[PDB]
């Protein structure tokens, strides 16, 4: 059996703080 | 063998490599630290970030 | 004009490090000039040493 | 929408510096964008070529 | 040099004058970084092969 994800499995690629701000 | 000329010779190598990652340091030079003066502007190194 | 060991040879430029570029003879980063040199073993070594 | 000819106008000026300061974080063949990391790495004669 | 060996080196404070400085190399090549420079640095890990 299978399930969708969704949006999830995502985390801090870097240990960097940024904010109020969109990183790519 | 010793009645080899120098290209025939053996050499022993060491590769030192380095990281400074987006992350800590847990290697360092020699260098000493001093005070932390916060609320002046101040000429800075922290982990080798000058 | 001097005698130096030929590995310190490679100390004679501007922008190098070493005990006879840092604390014998210093060329500065903008030398215009010519250096030359020449092994000497036949004039300047002695038995027991020079 | 009725005053997009204005917002408009707006929208690229605040584009235009965007991309100013966007291109900061650029190398351009250097081995840092960061001016810091090139003169804490390297000596002058190195550094000035980065 | 086919079966190299490496070794980790970390939490620790090094030296790196005690190495250029010698006359025991007969090269001392680089690269990213100047040797004389070494000692004013720290890094996340260093790899002795």
């Amino acid at each position: 059996a299978y399930t969708n994800s969704f949006t999830r499995g995502v985390y801090y690629p870097d240990k960097v703080f940024r904010s109020s701000v969109l990183h790519s | 063998q010793p009645t080899n000329g120098v290209g025939y010779q053996p050499y022993r190598v060491v590769v030192l490599s380095f990281e400074l990652l987006h992350a800590p340091a847990t290697v360092c030079g020699p260098k000493k630290s001093t005070n932390l003066v916060k609320n002046k502007c101040v000429n800075f190194n922290f982990n080798g970030l000058t | 004009s001097f005698v130096i060991r030929g590995d310190e040879v490679r100390q004679i430029a501007p922008g190098q490090t070493g005990k006879i570029a840092d604390y014998n003879y210093k060329l500065p980063d903008d030398f215009t000039g010519c250096v030359i040199a020449w092994n000497s073993n036949n004039l300047d070594s002695k038995v027991g040493g020079n | 929408s009725a005053l997009g000819k204005l917002q408009d106008v707006v929208n690229q000026n605040a584009q235009a510096l965007n991309t100013l300061v966007k291109q900061l974080s650029s190398n351009f063949g250097a081995i840092s964008s960061v001016l810091n990391d090139i003169l804490s790495r390297l000596d002058k004669v190195e550094a000035e070529v980065q | 040099v086919y079966a190299w060996n490496r070794k980790r080196i970390s939490n620790c404070v090094a030296d790196y004058s005690v190495l250029y400085n010698s006359a025991s190399f007969s090269t001392f090549k680089c690269y990213g970084v100047s040797p004389t420079k070494l000692n004013d640095l720290c890094f996340t890990n260093v790899y002795a092969d």
